[PDB]
């Protein structure tokens, strides 16, 4: 049926490089769509990802519509890369690498000139997390992604749903979570002020994260912490006198402890994002443990000290004794423990407040952005 | 002139570049192989990783490529690129860890009757069983097998030069070892019609003498608190607190060192030999240290009338002055002596073991080179 | 219009001219190559391997006898450019530093001379493996030799002859560099038959070492050493901090170990020599022996480490006897060897100390000789 | 000769390599898969990545290249090189982490009547569960999928070829151990279209973990500790002379867990073990930590322990015997009775703790070492 | 139609690309470059590099792109493929790093004059100084020069646009702050060569660095070490019994600046900094040492403190007022005097050499503030 001879008929007149534009004021009609397939890399600290985008690429060109010889022989067509409208497709505020077998690869071409084409591609991008991002409210991601080639009076970029998603294929081993994906086909005219609008692509994604891990590392060494330091407190009413350097011995060992926690974690948010209100609950909370802790010995640092010939010798003897006495006895007016057992006290329910204020105010920013 | 432009002409006329040098299914090309090494630059004797570099001289004949008076008899040799001769795309049964680097697609060296020279330098990325048994001081030897990725021998035979050449004939002086000889043997493993790769061998010696001693230094110096806890009770009894102290300082010098190990053979393990009996020298140090200190808990206390006044105070002091003498009689001294000559025994037995193990390790396991 | 359409389509580069074929007018001596080395930048040097990436302008000259033009060519313009397709091009090989292919000095536009004079000088990052041996660090800091030429071609196909280094090298490296000589050459050798390629023969002598970790590490060592150097004289003002005293052994000690630890790790980074490295912990050890020395020397010693008369006679009795004890320790305390002992202190810290600095100059002058 | 150039250049004219050899409109083109893994290279559990030897067996037919006594008679079956060839765009489903390497350029073979096999020497990224699941002493699946990547099952059929187990070849390298792998075919049509979709060959690779040096460093500090705790318990009931000691104890030891817990979190950022491992150390080691904090408060404990001439002797016998009484009394303080009950109050919680978390490590060793 | 082939067939034949379009022997290619950098991704002040993004807005013009009705006519202003250009090789002089990316297979602009202009938005890694004076508070401007590669002035010209500035959109994210950013432009001639050189536009970023995170964590510790030899100094007043106690501190503070210290170097050579910064430190803590030396050392520095009938009445109370004038001279040693004088004396001093500290850190921030 003609089969050969219109194959190279078309040929002889096949023009590559030029668009299926009947004309030239009403552009062509391109067909757009992502599906996540795969988020490799979270660096929220510099905003940017790694995803395999389904690049679903849709357009119409007749230029080829054929006879009984290919296009009735079967209503479908897998014609190489190179050979059509290819849509060198980017990331205006996030694809910050070329794509990755996003290209080259066969398109394809019903019977009525209809052009469908998918590729997987990895690339990398910088969507938001802006000190923001690591809260319990989330930054909605927004990437918008447009052929970086030509602009809309020509081209014409088309979507759909832009209310039901990100979490399609959202990673399981994410250290994060997604809650939705809106998406918006739109016009070009940004901040910058650039005119002649070339259609993008936007790309909602609100998530969530921090399925802490961490947390009771960090909330048990604490009690454990304040333990040992309401040991400091406590303990020093219940120990013996060897025991005011034994609180100290704790100091040491209590901050050694201390800033090595403040070298592991603050490590941790380097490698990933940052954010200070969940920061400034800890290093304050942890500076007023350290603060009562210093203070517990410049309270077990305070207080003065704890910090005939027979009778006429039988008299001054009976002295030393009374003497000494009234020495022993200065160590009474001295360490007479009202400010220790009550600085227990004092930490104990500062301890509650400081607790209070802080596990109640991770109550609420984990309640407020519930 | 004489029949120059057709000569020419008609060679390039008929000549086939993608064509082998031989006639029909027979004895084939036999091509010359042979590497002159550069030297070796990384040595991962932990993955038993190869990087090295050489040069590529092969050589076979083309006789279809013999000239005649001006390119043959004109100038016997000339100079032409590659890429028109059938290029063994080899690869490394074990090594070839990775691409050529310098070995293909360079030019080469062409003889008047046809002959063929190709000299080309490569930095190749191998991997050779080096093992986790690249250390021990019979140390071991690998296979090294070099052949084509597509290719059978079925359309040429490959053949080598020297098998004693060495692998010292060009080993790196950057290296932190040494080497005995490089052994070079064809071969054809049956499992596979294509006869194939060619087996290398390395009776590698690798001794890098330069942490272990200070190593020793812990060993030792470490025992010189040691055997100064263990001498410290008969020279300071009251060490009897101040040696607890020791062993906490004792035990996390040791543990730390049980982090730069893990750590440093993250990147060049083989045999535990050296970490097998330190281990148990570390166990021995350990324990010694901890039972002495079980040593220094076992003690449970250590760890008329007028004459009348007279004979109550003859009583009062001497009464308990036994009491205090009856800590004497329970803390005495035997057990120190005693086990700090078992500390003698231990020690410089458990000393003079490893010490041997270690003696033993160097000079018994040497002669393997080979 | 001077004949040129006709004249460049008489070279044709390509399609007239051999670009396969070197014009060398056929087998003779060679075709006069020259190489030009300069150096425009050392971005990185590693001692302990002996590796440099370092970038040079590959300057390159030689004759095409079949690239002279005339008028429409030649005089119409004599100068033009033609990329590396339609240009010979020397296989420059960087013979002892190219174990690492050279980038963007390959296949680069190329500058046309009117009677054939060709020039191609692109930009070079590389990577070499020069000659630093574990001999790259004492004060001379050896010398880097590096040899660059046409690897292809020979002595009848190519002859190529013959820049300080320091005139593009990094000002952020960790080393200094003190020459570099330039010298081309050609050589044959006994397996080869016949003369070949010629080359430029680069050597680099330079030196390097840090005057910051001198800073922050001997500044520890006066600072520590004072505290094993007060360590003796504190056993006199007040030995009875045994215990307290003890826990700075533990302290001062957790303390020079790891300082040692720190030292391997910058050492594998560095191939640091023999000489140096015992100095450092030698001392730190003579500290660490005096430690185990505090131990014992602080610690040593074996001890300091008619009736009613009748009943009072019982207490000089009780008196006198435990003023045995009392003394019998005090035997012990050993105080007019205390002097002696900070004094033989003294006397050895400033024995090694100064045999160190002693040593230091004894190897300071000779250098410096 | 035997119509020599006729025949060869015949051949090239008419054949477009491009086409597919798609035979009327029906079985689409029959080609299958067989996956044989020679050998593993490397594997990242913690991040799912593994680089893998594979030879791709690939099967298909194409009628035109069958021949007459010009071709097969020639030399019954030969060597073509791929090019000419339609590959198909192989990919592993949620794997395909990298390109199939040495897939390029290679060869196939022709037979008399027209079969080609195309398997070419691979080696490649992938990409496959693991999840947190992996590391188990019970494993997890890894559930891998291959198939036919842009063409459907009316344009064309990837099938399976044969059963095979993964650890045939195995990394022996492998810081894990296989307990079997199988895989089944499947076609899979989407209730998306009603058309039929591509066919799919999908692994699963059910293997163990954990090399069994960790095992030992890690418990053995633990029933160390047991035994410094242990004699956190002894030295105190035999002796509470060195309670402060034993502080120092305290704090070194949690410290030495505390940076045990930077080397295996990083283990366990090394590799990916199912959290429910982590709460084994959880308790055990927060009991420690309870425990302590009891067991040295408990320590602690206790208030401060952790005629005429005839009268003066009444009146300073009197003074002596109330001393007396004091002495007593703090001695009432640190009694050596419950420090007892404590002792076995704990080894039994030690032995029950000990025991129960030998119970759970016991327990599903029971399941896992089946 | 109008005369539609033979236009655009011409237009092939008789066009060259290679070419530039030089016009006779005078002021070179007209090119006219500049800067539109609208986000620096990612930048590290340490190894002085930058990723940032630039449109190159290239401006030149060529007369053969000149038409008539039968192109100007078409369509005024039509963009041609960018392959029809000669295109400079630009590059970052002191910088380049890196391949500017994305300005491949692009766009340009043509007019029915000639005038042609081709932004490309090109991504690169750059390379400039911010030496260890980036950071400062008194900031350094990153010479940046950009021009033609491999083209002299004989052949090619490129000059300024206009002023732009660097903050017009830099980074809100970023460790730094921008003050002004200049770009002037200049060609160079060498004494080298008395010939015409190239031409470039030279960028100055004139920025301040340093986020306050390390500034929050370097003097915390400070002024807590502080509190700790506060504590130093007036324990011996309130707790001198406790001096030993200091003595633990002391390796405790040391050891844990030490350990500060250690940090320094890793963040610091890990983040940039003019060294002249940390020399405040230097002296400062070695202050805290130099200080502690003297002060404990003198803390340390005192000798210890660091008938008949009546007649034995008379050797007994003389056993005593022995003894009693005794433990005067110890007390004679400690006399609670001085060591107010230390903590005034060096309180002022760290209240001095700290508003020291304090001093040259606030002058240069009120030289860098301005």
């Amino acid at each position: 049926n003609e089969e050969g001879r219109l194959i190279e008929k078309l040929l002889g007149d096949y023009d590559k490089r030029i668009k299926p534009a009947k004309t030239l004021d009403h552009v062509i009609d391109v067909t757009l769509k992502l599906t996540l397939t795969n988020l490799i890399s979270l660096n929220e600290k510099e905003e940017a990802l790694t995803t395999n985008v389904w690049i679903e690429i849709q357009w119409n060109d007749y230029r080829l519509s054929w006879n009984t010889s290919e296009y009735e022989g079967i209503d479908l067509v897998r014609i190489p890369s190179e050979l059509l409208w290819l849509p060198d497709v980017v990331l205006e505020n996030n694809v910050d690498g070329q794509f990755e077998v996003a290209y080259y690869a066969n398109v394809l071409v019903y019977n009525d000139g209809s052009m469908y084409w998918l590729p997987p591609a990895i690339y990398r991008s910088t969507c938001p997390i802006a000190v923001t991002y690591f809260p319990f409210d989330w930054q909605n991601c927004s990437l918008v992604f447009r052929s970086q080639t030509y602009n809309a009076h020509e081209v014409n970029l088309q979507l759909s749903a832009e209310e039901g998603i990100d979490p399609e294929d959202f990673t399981e081993n994410g250290e994060w979570t997604i809650r939705h994906r809106p998406a918006k086909k739109n016009y070009n005219w940004q901040l910058t002020k650039d005119d002649i609008d070339f259609q993008e692509i936007i790309f909602f994604l609100i998530i969530q994260r921090k399925p802490l891990f961490y947390i009771i590392n960090i909330i048990a060494p604490c009690v454990l912490i304040s333990s040992l330091v309401v040991l400091v407190y406590f303990l020093p009413a219940q120990a013996g006198g060897q025991k005011c350097t034994l609180s100290i011995s704790v100091l040491l060992a209590q901050t050694i402890f201390l800033f090595l926690i403040a070298q592991k974690v603050p490590e941790t948010s380097l490698n990933v994002p940052l954010i200070g209100k969940y920061l400034i609950f800890v290093m304050f909370v942890s500076l007023v443990i350290v603060t009562n802790c210093v203070i517990v010995l410049n309270v077990s640092l305070r207080t003065p000290n704890t910090h005939s010939c027979v009778e006429a010798c039988n008299f001054i003897a009976k002295s030393t004794k009374e003497q000494n006495d009234s020495g022993s006895e200065n160590e009474n007016w001295v360490l007479i423990g009202k400010v220790i057992d009550k600085a227990c006290f004092w930490i104990a329910l500062l301890l509650f407040s400081l607790g209070t204020l802080a596990i109640f105010l991770t109550g609420h920013l984990n309640q407020v952005p519930e | 002139s004489v029949m120059e432009d057709t000569l020419l002409s008609v060679l390039f006329e008929n000549y086939n570049p993608k064509v082998r040098p031989s006639q029909t299914v027979g004895d084939k090309v036999t091509v010359r192989v042979g590497l002159t090494l550069t030297s070796l630059l990384i040595l991962n004797e932990k993955n038993e990783e190869m990087t090295t570099s050489v040069f590529l001289n092969l050589a076979w004949t083309d006789y279809r490529l013999q000239w005649d008076p001006a390119a043959y008899e004109g100038i016997k040799d000339l100079s032409i690129p590659s890429d028109d001769v059938w290029q063994p795309d080899i690869v490394l049964m074990n090594n070839n860890d990775g691409s050529f680097e310098i070995t293909l697609h360079v030019n080469v060296l062409v003889q008047h009757t046809g002959a063929v020279s190709w000299h080309p330098s490569a930095i190749y990325r191998s991997s050779c069983t080096i093992k986790v048994m690249y250390f021990p001081f019979d140390w071991q030897n690998c296979t090294m097998v070099f052949k084509s990725y597509t290719y059978d021998t079925s359309e040429v035979i490959l053949q080598h030069a020297l098998d004693a050449m060495i692998n010292q004939d060009a080993f790196t002086e950057n290296g932190q070892w040494s080497i005995e000889h490089k052994p070079s043997r064809k071969n054809w493993r049956s499992d596979d019609p294509s006869y194939e790769d060619v087996t290398f061998y390395l009776i590698i010696q690798r001794k890098p003498l330069f942490y272990i001693v200070y190593t020793i230094v812990p060993c030792i110096l470490i025992s010189i608190l040691a055997i100064l806890v263990f001498y410290l009770p008969p020279d300071a009894g009251e060490k009897m607190s101040l040696s607890i102290s020791a062993l906490l300082a004792l035990t996390v010098f040791l543990l730390l060192l049980a982090d730069k190990v893990p750590e440093t053979s993250l990147s060049v393990p083989i045999i535990i030999s050296y970490l097998m009996f330190i281990m148990i020298l570390v166990a021995f140090s350990v324990i010694l240290s901890v039972v002495v200190l079980n040593l220094h808990h076992r003690s449970p206390n250590t760890h008329e009338a007028v004459e009348a006044i007279k004979y109550i105070a003859e009583q009062l002091e001497s009464a308990s002055e036994f009491d205090d003498l009856k800590k004497d009689w329970q803390y005495v001294a035997m057990v120190a002596d005693r086990l700090f000559l078992y500390i003698f025994i231990t020690m410089c037995s458990i000393g003079t073991f490893s010490i041997f193990l270690d003696a033993s390790h160097n000079v018994p396991p040497d002669n393997p080179f080979a | 219009v001077n004949e040129e359409e006709r004249l460049i389509n008489d070279l044709l580069i390509v399609n007239k001219y051999n670009k396969h074929v070197r014009p060398v007018k056929h087998n003779n001596e060679v075709v006069n190559i020259a190489l030009s080395l300069t150096l425009s930048n050392l971005i990185s040097l590693k001692e302990t391997d002996e590796t440099l990436t370092t970038n040079v302008w590959m300057d390159h000259a030689w004759y095409d006898h079949r690239l002279t033009w005339n008028a429409s060519e030649y005089s119409d313009i004599s100068i033009l450019r033609l990329r590396p397709e339609l240009i010979w091009i020397p296989d420059i090989v960087l013979q002892n530093n190219n174990d690492g292919q050279y980038n963007v000095a390959y296949f680069c536009n190329v500058l046309v001379r009117p009677n054939g004079y060709v020039t191609w000088l692109p930009p070079a990052i590389f990577r070499s493996s020069c000659p630093i041996n574990v001999l790259y660090f004492p004060f001379d800091w050896q010398n880097c030799s590096l040899k660059f030429t046409a690897l292809n071609y020979n002595a009848n196909e190519i002859s190529m002859d013959l820049i300080i280094d320091p005139e593009a090298f990094t000002e952020n490296g960790e080393w200094e560099i003190i020459h570099k000589p330039a010298k081309k050459n050609i050589y044959g050798d006994k397996f080869p038959n016949g003369t070949n390629y010629q080359d430029v023969t680069f050597y680099l002598i330079i030196r390097r070492k840090p005057l910051f970790y001198v800073i922050n590490f001997i500044t520890p060592c006066v600072l520590i050493s004072f505290l094993a150097a007060l360590a003796f004289y504190l056993p006199a003002e007040s030995g009875e901090k045994m215990s307290t005293a003890i826990c700075v052994l533990l302290a001062q000690a957790v303390f020079l170990l790891l300082t040692s630890q720190r030292l391997p790790e910058t050492a594998l980074a560095v191939p640091l020599i023999g000489k140096y490295l015992m100095f450092i912990m030698s001392l730190v050890t003579g500290v660490v022996v005096n430690c185990g020395i505090v131990l014992n020397f602080h610690f040593r010693t074996p001890s300091t480490h008619s009736g009613i008369d009748s009943t009072n006679y019982i207490v000089k009795q009780i008196k006198e006897k435990n003023a045995y004890d009392e003394e019998v320790g005090n035997w012990n305390l050993v105080g007019q060897t205390i002097d002696r002992l900070s004094m033989f202190i003294i006397t050895p810290v400033m024995v090694l100390g100064t045999i160190f600095i002693f040593v230091m100059g004894n190897f300071n002058r000779p250098p410096a000789k | 000769s035997e119509h020599e150039t006729r025949l060869v250049a015949n051949l090239l004219e008419n054949y477009n390599k491009v086409i597919r050899p798609v035979e009327h409109h029906t079985h689409f083109v029959d080609i299958t898969v067989g996956l044989q893994l020679i050998q593993l290279i490397n594997v990242d559990e913690v991040n799912q990545i593994v680089e893998t030897n594979v030879r791709l067996r690939q099967q298909w037919i194409d009628v035109r290249l069958r021949w007459n006594p010009a071709d097969y008679g020639g030399i019954k079956k030969i060597r073509l090189p791929s090019d000419d060839v339609w590959l198909p765009d192989l990919v592993l489903y949620n794997n395909a982490d990298g390109d199939f390497a040495i897939v390029h350029m290679t060869k196939l073979l022709l037979d008399y009547t027209g079969k080609i096999m195309w398997t070419p020497p691979a080696i490649f990224k992938s990409y496959c569960e693991i999840i947190v699941t992996h590391f188990p002493f019970d494993q997890q699946n890894c559930t891998m999928k291959l198939g036919i990547w842009t063409y459907d099952g009316t344009k064309v059929s990837i099938s399976p070829e044969s059963d095979r187990p993964d650890l045939s070849t195995f990394m022996e390298s492998g810081e894990w151990v296989m307990k079997d792998y199988r895989g089944w075919k499947h076609w899979v049509y989407y209730t998306c279209c009603p058309d039929t979709p591509y066919l799919d060959i999908t692994y699963h690779f059910i293997m163990q973990r954990i090399p069994l040096y960790f095992v030992v460093n890690v418990i053995i500090p633990c029933l160390l500790f047991s035994f410094l705790t242990v004699l956190v318990f002894y030295l105190p009931t035999d002796s509470g002379e060195k309670m402060t000691l034993s502080i120092s104890v305290l704090l070194s030891l949690t410290v030495f867990l505390l940076v045990i817990v930077e080397l295996i979190p990083s283990t366990s950022s090394a590799v990916p073990l199912i959290g429910k491992y982590m709460l084994f150390t959880m308790i055990f080691v927060i009991s420690s930590i309870i425990v302590t904090v009891v067991v040295i408060n408990t320590h602690h404990r206790s208030p401060s322990t952790h005629s005429a001439i005839e009268g003066v002797k009444y009146i300073a016998e009197h003074m002596k015997s109330d001393e007396e009484s004091s002495n007593a009394a703090e001695e009432w303080k640190y009694v050596a009775m419950v420090i007892d009950h404590i002792l076995l109050c704990v080894f039994m919680l030690i032995c029950i703790i000990g025991t129960v978390s030998v119970f759970a490590g016991r327990l599903i060793e029971l399941s896992q070492e089946g």
